[PDB]
């Protein structure tokens, strides 16, 4: 998984 | 003030021989790369921003502009792999390896999770952020007395991006990377937090998708009681990575099988096998396939367990991708069982559910059915009760069903079914 | 008998 911040 | 920046005046800000002025152009494009809506992260590389946000990660001297490169670079390497690559051919590996040691908490929070999506992108770049040495400094992140002390957002990007690592195949993680990761994982595990219990469970589901001597490397560690526990968790985020591990845990030896029902794992499966969710059933189903395809010992702790019932319950209706699982565990059971045992999954009404399976227009399905009947017919011989079997077979309408398969497409299916016609309906 | 997650689904 990758996640990108706000 | 640094709202609404156009890349052009990014550019331009990031270019001037003026620390403030990079700074403040460098907080423009991490707000633009922050927005909800279409982030202009192809544009921000095509302005070639990447390297000279990478030499900025190494600006020791200026903490605010460290923190904004790193947020920058961690939005583009949350995208395509292609974006991902771009981040990691900047350089930026060693740089946010070096930032994980910063004295400040936010900036050393920013580097984790930039690590987490570059590991997260494969295989390789997982491979190469381990080569980069970035375990020992992650690690020693959460060199703790109590993990309760550190900060909660802070503790599960640690243990989302330690998953990262544990995750993908085509190859598995290094072993020695993972024997050095597990005691921290393993102390992960018996946390509180339920987001820091979930990336745990994804991370040890990851480690048992593998061959014996992975899931050895588990089982070893004494975790099967904790993901059990973890199996009757009332949070959704945890039971499905906890049932994964379990359901992966047992598709090895029947030793590693057998620490799985030791640990008291069965007594979860009438709920776990009625589970609202059909995600949770079917993987349930799987497991107790891997289950039933053990040791004679391992079907009669199902039985036991009371758990026959409920695999005719799934078989009798359920999604069809779980009803599938359940005839691969009524075939796993009558090939390793007992007669006396699979006397019993014929008295708590198999048949009938097993029968009406056979309508089903996937050739995969009615080869396993074909299998199970051949096997409780061969049970049935021993006992010399194959005429009251195939009375049982008539009545609900299964003769129907068998005689009609024998002008199947599939070759085997033609055989098994014209093999029982011609044995016991002649 | 043992099937592994990729050979299930």
């Amino acid at each position: 998984r990758k996640r990108g911040y706000s | 003030g640094t709202v609404n920046w156009s890349v052009e005046d990014i550019v331009k800000g990031i270019n001037s021989n003026n620390l403030e002025s990079q700074l403040q152009a460098t907080q423009a494009a991490r707000k633009l790369l922050s927005r909800e809506k279409q982030p202009p992260i192809d544009n921000i590389i095509r302005a070639g921003l990447i390297p000279k946000f990478v030499s900025f990660l190494g600006k020791t001297d200026c903490s605010p502009i460290q923190f904004e490169s790193a947020w920058a670079l961690t939005n583009i390497a949350s995208g395509t792999s292609e974006q991902t690559k771009a981040v990691v051919d900047g350089g930026a590996i060693p740089a946010f390896i070096s930032l994980l040691a910063s004295p400040h908490a936010h900036i050393s929070e920013q580097a984790v999770w930039a690590l987490g999506n570059i590991a997260g992108d494969g295989s390789a770049f997982r491979d190469l952020v381990i080569k980069h040495g970035a375990i020992d400094p992650l690690l020693a992140l959460l060199a703790v007395p109590d993990l309760s002390t550190l900060a909660c957002g802070y503790l599960r990007n640690l243990t989302w991006t330690l998953s990262n690592l544990c995750r993908n195949k085509n190859p598995a993680p290094p072993l020695d990377a993972v024997e050095q990761i597990l005691p921290t994982l393993v102390r992960l595990l018996h946390h509180n937090d339920p987001e820091v219990l979930a990336d745990s469970c994804w991370a040890i589901s990851y480690l048992t998708d593998g061959p014996n001597e992975r899931i050895e490397m588990v089982v070893k560690k004494g975790v099967v009681p904790q993901l059990v526990k973890l199996l009757g968790a009332t949070e959704l985020p945890i039971v499905t990575p906890a049932l994964r591990a379990i359901g992966n845990i047992v598709t090895g030896t029947d030793e590693q099988t057998q620490k799985v029902i030791d640990a008291g794992a069965l007594a979860v499966f009438p709920s776990l096998l009625t589970n609202p969710k059909t995600n949770i059933q079917k993987e349930a189903t799987w497991t107790m396939s891997n289950i039933t395809a053990g040791r004679q010992d391992q079907i009669q702790q199902v039985v036991n367990h009371g758990l026959v019932p409920f695999l005719v319950g799934v078989l009798s209706k359920a999604d069809f991708k779980t009803q599938k699982e359940a005839a691969w565990a009524i075939t796993n059971y009558t090939s390793g069982g007992t007669v006396e045992q699979i006397v019993y999954l014929v008295h708590c009404g198999i048949i009938e559910p097993l029968m009406n399976l056979l309508s089903a227009k996937d050739t995969k399905i009615i080869q396993v059915i074909l299998d199970a009947i051949s096997n409780i017919f061969q049970a049935a011989e021993k006992l010399g009760e194959t005429e009251k079997l195939s009375i049982m077979i008539e009545e609900c309408g299964g003769l129907d069903k068998i005689e009609a398969l024998q002008r199947h497409e599939n070759e085997s299916v033609y055989k098994a079914s014209l093999n029982l016609i011609e044995k016991y309906f002649s």
